[PDB]
RNA sequence: AUGCGA
């Protein structure tokens, strides 16, 4: 998760030969799909992202107190400054190249500096699979909890469901 | 209120691959 | 040691016998390798159509396809490909050392 | 309660450990705080448990 | 496969199995996630595996995907693609998109394994290039030509379909024209491709599809949509950032301007609702004891907010039509932010003004702000201030910020939101099960 | 004030009462302000929206109204709320450096980030309350960007080489109670002792377990493994 | 109406047969418990609510259970009635 | 020698299975396993 | 019926929420079943389901062997459990 | 129950839960050794066959469709229109 | 060949199109219309 | 018409700057296929020599054992990687590690305190002995041949002084590295190079000219000798557009947004390739064509099979 | 330069940590309201 | 908890500038940004990789129970 | 149950 409650799996550990590089010859860290933002606006998230590369590259912390800034006086204007006065773009995107082809992209990609950390639920230890384990005595079905190698439960709504799809042989 | 200030370093501190500051 | 008989592996399921269409298959390949094949392949004027794709990431796997008109085959054509790379390889090496020679 | 960080260290604690918490059979539990009526001030109230309580009751 | 709430048949679907190496975690086509109403979020799914040819019969036939393209509830798709696949045939499909011989052949064998049984042809076919000269080039559209042509079976005519965009025209210039689905025996000469097309585009073309050569087609039009748009985006990519957020200075003046109004706004209404004269001063002693008199009936009270709400929300409309799909600092063609909700990839027209313009006036069980007993909306103000900000009318956007007493309001939203969707929830089950006892 | 609460001067200076400072205008100086009196005072949020002859008091700083977590979460004040509430509960459920008496605490378990840094983007209160002590993620480089076709909705993508280089590598530990109490039973025994005597057993448990019955601390352990005998 | 103020669509059909049911005996016999007294299959009516009562009045009745309850036969462990349990497959076989 | 550190005098020792759970330098009752030159391997990943 | 918190009886072992009917019998457990967060992938077909190794190891068919099947459970018996396409146990007639 | 075949009403066609049920109960069938009446064309899955058996028609099996009353309808695979 | 199939199990498809979609849910409307 | 050799007249090499740790050099008139192949190539299929299994006799240190072999497996060592072979798995340990195929590294550090520093805090180093563990702890432990072979190439860590861990008195590690030859793609801590990367040679079309302080005003826009103006009074040119960095600051102003336009040349690469230390870049860049090669040399030995 | 690095006397503080009053007073005077509350059960008016 | 041996993103060895650069920052008084740049880490996440180190091990020591305290 | 993932 970001510092914005953005939550995600981590999908794939993609080869660093097959992420996109950067003109500055850098692949990222993380990839967020931007499609992610429209609904939930986190868009604290891109100006930590542009305040994280601007003060990585200046070299110094970011002040991001609740109204520090100003309508008049935005961090998109103030990190714009610093980001560009180091030398980059004064939107902060930067031209990558494809990793598998090599074409640069339709247009600059938006790279910054961002905290994400690591939730506790490691759902690695969730996973579960039980063809055959204990039985409770008073019905001889599966029993109950992970350490025991229980089943889960197929609830009424799943018994519904299987009768919706006429799947009698399966629901049986 | 008064806008927080801009850094004084605010200077350049990225060049193309290539280059140094005795390009500068 | 033995004659390779597994990098590559012709899919009969993708293979005219008239001949020039075939899917080949090859073990622990991806873009690198493909893309550049592909586009010295695509050199050859007698390449009407060639790719490459990969089943799957996790797969390590790369078909390449192959079809061309009854002026090459494909098992020829892919061959004269490889032989274009070698020989580029050639140009980027004999190139390479002469700038170093320059100095 | 009167350990300075570096005698705290010399009890093999969290430099800075704030503490308010208590040792259950060596599971760390704290006392929930409690959102409660403020007292000695009284609080007009309409409930239906007043009308709850029988016949002519408000 | 089945999901968490069951709350339909639908989805608790039947996969076929395909054993993954070096994986750990169950992989899932994004095409049913809409079914599922899943997300990565973190969300975990029962894998069932049926023991018998009865059930092997049933989930292959019956359960499986193939039996599922509709909903009974409506029979609108359910599955199509989603996000990222979106914009990606919203920019593939553009008449800007071109297309090398290399290129097409590219991403054609990229989304086409005939090896893998994806065609009816055991050979690859091909268009001729839409431009002869200036050097051979292909459209995406006439991509999505070959892709067809290559997967319905050749012995049948190609699907003809006048459908339309979530896209209006204006968008593309004052005349282009590119809403105007057009199919012509498989063959795509007019406009892009979205949420009405594919993905769950009632009447759009996958269902369309689905109608004429039945499911089986219909997924496998999916599985090389999904690799086409893979490839592509993994030659163009899709991206977000502050440059697709900001307003020209034109912008910025009308949104500002019209925002001068509502400080009219706030007391006017006040004094229309407290039924006094125009312009009646915001502090008449007489319309402040109205007021309180207004504060002490809910029903009242209730009279106000929504008469101020629909005011200012007047004035949202003004400020969204007039700063909107002109005042933006780069437009559509470009803007990604625009893109995403105009394509309806991800996202409303509401939350682009949400960034770009204002919140606007928040609102709690279906009207404005809590009031304490004292006649104060919050400690920083007086007492019945009547200033359509202290009723909760939010100005600042997030693209620059909220003042403070906004993000107190907009906390109430969000949680009074966040409470009934984890209310409504618990009195449907019953509404589910109530009924399913009976008419099972 | 009509129909209003019943009037009167209710003073408080009893136990439980929740405090605030606010600053008092007229004598500029600090002033401790309840929630009751809260009510009916007019406390301007910054200086210079101090109305005439209304605002006696102004905020500290808007931050006062803030918990401690979302003082943390960076500009909190430009998402929308049910984020800033899911932000609490991630970094709330985030792994990351517990403590470091790690060697001297015995939790059923503990998550420890092995590779921690101090967030380049943060409130002050982020020092002020010395959460630096004990950072709980890492400043990556980020690419807002669909383009591998895995990070859609809500899956997101990992550098391999990142991982390999140690990104977010991190522990968990697990502590046992090894009893021979079970039964501690009447008191005619309790002689359990943990070695060996009939030889009998497996020597290959010895690749696990010391001449003590106790495994060798270091030791590598799956599943069938003995852990004392 | 109450969906269409959503703007959800839902097949009329599915109304129309709910109605249907809800009239099922010239009366307005809600979904509730209530409603479910007056079907046949006392194990359906076991398996909502009050299951105790259902009990009761159906031991007292003397009741038979038929054996239709989609519920009811899968408390009896039998191939339920619906969709492809709606039938019995039997084989062609060679007499000679 | 097995090895047993005192918990709070880091006292060495060599407990037996006829002496008292106990560190014969502090009297502390807790005693930790000491460490020894023990063989692993490791995959260095 | 009696006269805190006492022991349940019959009826309150068959009720409450569930009444052994909801509990245990309109929904059980059941063997032959995992659990996973899930993870997306588009190269597989929108009709099929990724099953990590370990499921693909820990899940059973119950094959009858036959002419036609004996070249397949003959290879998947070589493997053994602990391998691909493999087979945990074998059922005699 | 014995619905006269000079009475038989029903849909001529095989109804997707009837051709379902018939392709398990076949397929289950050669899995258990019935002897198959079509060329096992290399095929190794008996679901499959199953289905080789639908397209040739050659499944030996009958439905007996049931009428709410009891009566029932026998008919052959091989007359009912599959699809 | 539109034609609903005999015993197809529309009775539990019509309870789950009506609960279904009232998750996304002067006169009593929704839910509490629905319950009424 | 194409041919190779019609490549070999059009494809060009300029070397910017070949220092022993970076190349920064240009190819001008090759295909992106090609150069992203290199640059893929020197990342993963690059051979490099790592610790690979570590074995410990004792770690007290308050750092994990795993994660400390994890660091020993990030260490690069300076080691011509074609003094080994590859090691295969076919075969047991005995026949794994041999002086043809293995490294053999011995770290036995023990911490103590030492006699008495001044005041207090003294640095550790002054209050404690070996209280930092570098690089240079890495003992080289040669076998028979390679004890000979390495007479003028022993094995060092290419950085000696990166700290590996921090002790304390009474604290002790033994362990005992197996560093073996191993690929970029398999384990980026195999990669020998820490950044290899291409750039498309920015180009930067004037449409229209521009000139005088409107011309430096603009040239003030651009990284301090992008733009090159000789006169300014006729011209504003482009010193060197390979300076540019593309920051696109140019296009917040209209008084020169519409006088010219920004793009690449597809032809002209720029790579920048910085070594580890483990091998001279260009030397790796050889290897990486000599790679290509040889699997290009490997698909026509192949037999096609079916 | 708004809400600099304390680095040095971060790194300070870990190498030599402090000796008479924790930083952060804020960090013990969160918890405040607890430890006053248990206070006043053995010290405090009266007892 | 120790300074990272590499730069995550780029693969930069860093694990040699740590003492150097928190001398420059003492010994030298010097700016982050020049003590970085003086140590050769002119990109930003070589820039971040040490920037914003937490050597926390130094916290861990003083729990070192293997001498007396 | 307390808390929590969705
Ligand atoms: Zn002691
Ligand atoms: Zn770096």
């Amino acid at each position: 998760s970001s510092r914005h409650g953005q939550k995600g799996v981590c999908s794939r550990k993609w080869p660093t030969i097959d992420m996109p590089f950067s003109e500055t010859g850098i692949q990222p860290d993380i990839i967020i799909n931007p499609h992610a933002f429209p609904s939930r606006m986190t868009i604290g998230m891109f100006v930590e992202s542009l305040a994280g590369k601007a003060g990585a590259l200046h070299g110094i912390a970011q002040d991001s107190t609740p109204w520090i800034f100003n309508e008049d006086d935005t961090p998109a204007d103030y990190f714009g400054e610093q980001l560009a006065k180091a030398g980059y773009n004064y939107h902060g995107n930067e031209p990558m190249y494809s990793g598998a082809t090599g074409e640069e992209l339709r247009a600059d990609i938006y790279v910054g500096v961002v905290y994400y950390q690591r939730l506790r639920h490691m759902v690695n230890d969730k996973f579960q699979v039980r063809s055959t384990g204990p039985v409770n005595s008073l019905t001889m079905q599966p029993v109950k909890g992970r350490k025991r190698h229980g089943g889960i439960r197929v609830g009424e709504m799943e018994r519904d469901a299987l009768i919706g799809h006429g799947t009698s042989f399966l629901l049986q | 209120r008064k806008d927080v200030p801009k850094v004084e370093g605010l200077k350049l501190e990225h060049f193309a691959t290539g280059y140094d500051a005795e390009d500068f | 040691e033995e004659p390779d008989r597994e990098k590559i592996k012709l899919l009969t399921q993708a293979t005219s016998e008239d001949g020039t269409s075939a899917s080949f298959q090859i073990v622990e390949e991806d873009h690198t390798l493909g893309n550049a094949l592909r586009y010295v392949i695509m050199k050859n004027p007698d390449v009407e159509f060639c790719g490459y794709s990969i089943p799957h990431p996790s797969e390590n796997l790369l078909n390449i396809r192959i079809q061309t008109y009854g002026e090459t085959t494909a098992v020829d054509a892919l061959q004269k490909g490889l032989k274009d790379l070698m020989d580029l390889c050639d140009v980027v090496e004999s190139k390479f050392t002469e700038k170093i020679k320059s100095m | 309660n009167k350990m300075s960080p570096y005698e705290l260290v010399q009890h093999k604690e969290e430099s800075d450990e704030i503490g308010g918490y208590f040792i259950v059979n060596g599971i760390e539990k704290l006392i929930r705080m409690l959102i409660v009526q403020r007292r000695n001030h009284p609080m007009a109230i309409i409930r239906p448990s007043f009308a709850n309580r029988g016949a002519s009751y408000s | 496969m089945n999901r968490q709430p069951t709350l339909h048949k639908a989805s608790m679907m039947g996969h076929k199995v395909r054993v993954l190496p070096n994986e750990k975690t169950l992989r899932l086509h994004y095409a049913n996630t809409g079914a599922y109403n899943a997300d990565f979020d973190g969300d975990e799914m029962n894998m069932h595996f049926p023991q018998n040819e009865n059930a092997r019969a049933e989930a292959l036939n019956l359960a499986n995907t193939d039996s599922q393209y509709l909903t009974p509830t409506s029979g609108s798709p359910v599955r199509g693609l989603i996000q990222d696949h979106i914009s990606a045939g919203v920019w593939l499909t553009s008449k800007d998109s071109f297309f090398t011989r290399e290129q097409y052949q590219q991403y054609i064998y990229g989304c086409i394994r005939p090896e893998d049984g994806h065609t009816t042809r055991s050979k690859i076919v091909t268009l001729p290039p839409t431009i002869f000269k200036p050097y051979p080039l292909w459209t995406g559209k006439q991509i999505i030509t070959t892709v067809l042509l290559n997967v319905t079976p050749p012995d049948m005519p190609g699907i003809n379909l006048i459908s339309k965009n979530k896209i209006k025209n204006e968008y593309w210039g004052k005349g282009s024209l590119e809403n105007e689905v057009l199919f012509k025996d498989g063959a795509l000469l007019c406009g892009i491709l979205d949420k009405s097309q594919y993905g769950a585009s009632k009447y759009g073309i996958v269902h369309s599809l689905h109608e004429v050569y039945g499911p089986e087609v219909a997924a496998k039009v999916l599985s090389v949509l999904g690799r086409l748009f893979t490839n592509y985006i993994t030659a163009t990519a899709f991206t977000c950032g502050m440059d697709d957020l900001r307003l020209t200075a034109e912008g910025n003046k009308w949104r500002t301007d019209i925002l001068k109004t509502s400080v009219d706004t706030g007391r006017e209404a006040a004094a229309e609702v407290t039924n006094l004269d125009k312009d009646t001063p915001a502090d008449d002693p007489e319309l402040l004891k109205r007021l309180q008199e207004i504060l002490r009936d809910n029903n009242k009270s209730g009279i106000l907010d929504a008469v101020t709400s629909s005011k200012v929300n007047a004035i949202t409309s003004q400020v969204v039509s007039k700063c909107v799909p002109d005042g933006t600092m780069k437009k559509f063609p470009c803007n990604s932010m625009q893109a995403m909700a105009l394509s309806g990839a991800k996202g409303s027209n509401v939350n682009v003004s949400q960034i770009m313009c204002l919140l606007g006036q928040q609102a709690l069980e279906g009207r404005r702000v809590p009031v304490m007993v004292s006649g104060k909306t919050l400690p920083s103000f007086k007492p019945y201030e009547t200033d359509a900000m202290a009723g909760g009318y939010v100005k600042g956007r997030f693209y620059s910020g909220i003042k403070p007493q906004e993000y107190y309001f907009h906390c109430m939203a969000g949680r009074e939101g966040l409470i009934d969707t984890a209310v409504k929830t618990s009195r449907s089950g019953y509404l589910q099960r109530c009924l399913t006892k009976q008419l099972e | 004030s009509t129909r209003g609460q019943y009037p009167g001067l209710y003073l408080f200076g009893g136990h439980s009462r929740m405090l605030r400072p606010v600053r008092y205008l007229p004598l500029d100086k600090e002033d401790i302000v309840g929630p009751f009196e809260q009510v009916y005072m007019n406390i301007a949020v910054t200086p210079q929206e101090i109305q005439n002859n209304v605002h006696t008091h102004v905020e500290f700083t808007p931050t006062n109204i803030l918990s401690i977590l979302a003082n943390l979460t960076p500009f909190s004040d430009f998402n929308q709320s049910p984020r800033n509430m899911y932000q609490c509960q991630m970094g709330k459920q985030t792994m990351g450096t517990p403590g470091v008496a790690l060697c001297h605490r015995s939790d059923n378990k503990l998550y420890r980030l092995q590779t921690g840094q101090t967030p380049i983007v943060k409130a002050n209160l982020y020092d002020d309350y010395g959460m630096d002590n004990f950072p709980n993620g890492f400043n990556a480089v980020v690419a807002v960007i669909s383009y591998t076709g895995y990070d859609m909705d809500d899956a997101m993508i990992i550098n391999k080489s990142a991982d390999e280089r140690g990104f977010g590598y991190g522990t968990m530990y697990k502590t046992e109670k090894v009893d021979l109490a079970l039964n501690r039973n009447r008191g005619d025994p309790i002689t359990q002792h943990f070695g060996f005597g009939n030889d009998e057993w497996p020597k290959e448990w010895l690749e696990k377990l010391d001449e003590d019955g106790l495994p060798y601390i270091g030791t590598y352990v799956e599943e069938g493994d003995p852990i004392c005998a | 109406n109450v969906f269409s103020r959503y703007a959800i669509s839902v097949s009329f059909r599915h109304l129309d047969l709910i109605a249907d049911m809800m009239t099922r005996q010239g009366t307005y016999l809600a979904f509730n418990r209530q409603g479910m007294e007056t079907s046949t299959s006392s194990f359906m009516k076991m398996s909502y609510e009050t299951t105790c009562q259902f009990l009761t009045k159906a031991v007292l009745d003397n009741e038979r259970e038929q054996l239709d309850s989609p519920s009811a036969r899968i408390v009896v462990g039998k191939l339920n009635n619906v969709g492809t349990g709606s039938f019995d497959v039997l084989a062609k076989v060679p007499n000679a | 020698t097995l090895k047993y550190i005192c918990a709070e005098c880091s006292s060495k020792l060599s407990l037996s299975r006829t002496d008292a759970v106990r560190c014969k330098d502090c009297g502390h009752r807790i005693l930790l396993k000491a460490r020894t030159k023990r063989l692993v391997q490791f995959e260095a990943r | 019926k009696a006269q805190k918190v006492p022991i349940p009886g019959v009826k309150q072992a068959l009720e409450k929420k569930e009444g052994l009917f909801r509990k245990h019998m309109m929904g059980k457990r059941v063997n032959y079943a995992a659990r996973s967060v899930i993870s997306p992938d588009p190269n597989i077909e929108t009709n099929e389901i990724g099953v990590p190794p370990v499921f693909a190891v820990k899940l059973t068919y119950p094959e009858p062997v036959t002419a036609y099947n004996i070249a397949e459970l003959r290879q998947a018996v070589i493997n053994g459990p602990d391998k691909w396409p493999g087979a945990t146990q074998i059922q005699n007639e | 129950k014995a619905i006269p075949k000079d009475q038989r009403a029903t849909t001529p066609y095989m109804t997707k839960y009837e051709r379902a049920r018939i392709l398990g109960t076949r397929a289950l069938q050669i899995s258990m050794n019935a002897p198959v009446f079509v060329d096992l064309e290399g095929e190794t899955d008996p679901l499959r066959i199953a289905m080789k058996e639908l397209a040739e028609k050659k499944i030996p099996l009958v439905i007996r469709r049931y009428l709410p009353d009891g009566s029932f309808e026998d008919w052959s695979v091989e007359e009912l229109i599959v699809d | 060949r539109s034609l609903i199939n005999p015993g197809e199990a529309v009775g539990i498809i019509a309870s789950q199109s009506v609960g279904e979609p009232s998750t996304q849910m002067n006169v009593t409307l929704g839910i509490p219309r629905l319950r009424e | 018409e194409w041919n190779v050799e019609k490549f070999k007249k059009d494809f060009e090499v300029n070397i910017s700057s070949l220092d022993a740790r970076e190349a920064n050099f240009d190819l001008i008139n090759i295909d992106t296929s090609i150069a992203n192949a290199f640059r893929r190539i020197m990342i993963s299929e690059v051979p490099s020599v790592a610790a690979e299994y570590v074995y410990f006799f004792n770690n007290t240190s308050v750092i994990q054992d795993e994660v400390l072999a994890h660091r020993i497996g990030l260490v690069p060592l300076k080691v011509d990687p074609d003094m080994l072979t590859w090691v295969d798995s076919n075969l047991p340990d005995d026949e794994k590690f041999t002086d043809e195929n293995t490294i053999v590294l011995s770290l036995n550090v023990k911490c103590t305190r030492n006699p008495d520093a001044p005041k207090g805090s003294t640095d550790p180093k002054e209050l404690y002995n070996n209280a930092h563990v570098y690089a240079r702890d890495l003992k080289f432990e040669p076998q028979g041949r390679q004890s000979t072979t390495f007479a003028d190439c022993p094995v060092v860590p290419a950085d000696p002084d990166i700290l590996l861990a921090k002790l304390r008195p009474g604290q002790e590690i033994s362990l005992k590295a197996h560093c073996i030859l191993g690929i970029g793609g398999d384990h980026a801590k195999f990669s020998p190079v820490s950044t290899a990367s291409y750039r498309l040679l920015p180009q930067i079309n004037i449409l229209q000219p521009i000139k005088g302080e409107s011309a430096r005003r603009f040239q003030k826009c651009f990284p301090p000798g992008v733009i090159g103006i000789d006169e300014g009074s006729d011209e504003a040119y482009v010193k060197d557009a390979r300076k540019d960095t593309v920051s696109r600051e140019v296009l917040r102003y209209e008084e020169f947004a519409d006088k010219v336009k920004l793009g690449r040349v597809r032809n002209h690469f720029i790579f920048n390739v910085e070594s580890a230390g483990a091998m001279t870049p260009e030397e790796i860049f050889f290897k990486s064509v000599r790679i290509l090669k040889n699997k290009a040399e490997y698909l026509k030995n192949c037999p096609i099979t079916q | 330069r708004t809400a600099d690095f304390r680095t040095l006397e971060r790194e300070s503080r870990f190498i030599n940590p402090p000796k008479d009053k924790s930083a952060f007073p804020l960090l013990q005077e969160a918890v405040q309201p607890h430890i006053g509350s248990f206070n006043a059960l053995t010290e405090g008016p009266d007892g | 908890m120790i300074v990272p041996v590499r730069c995550f993103s780029c693969g930069k060895v860093v694990g040699d500038k740590w003492e150097s650069y928190l001398n420059l920052l003492q010994e030298d008084e010097l700016d982050e940004g020049t003590a970085l740049s003086r140590l050769g880490l002119k990109r930003y996440c070589c820039r971040r990789m040490i920037l914003t180190h937490v050597d926390l091990i130094e916290k861990f020591l003083r729990y070192n129970p293997l001498e007396k305290r």
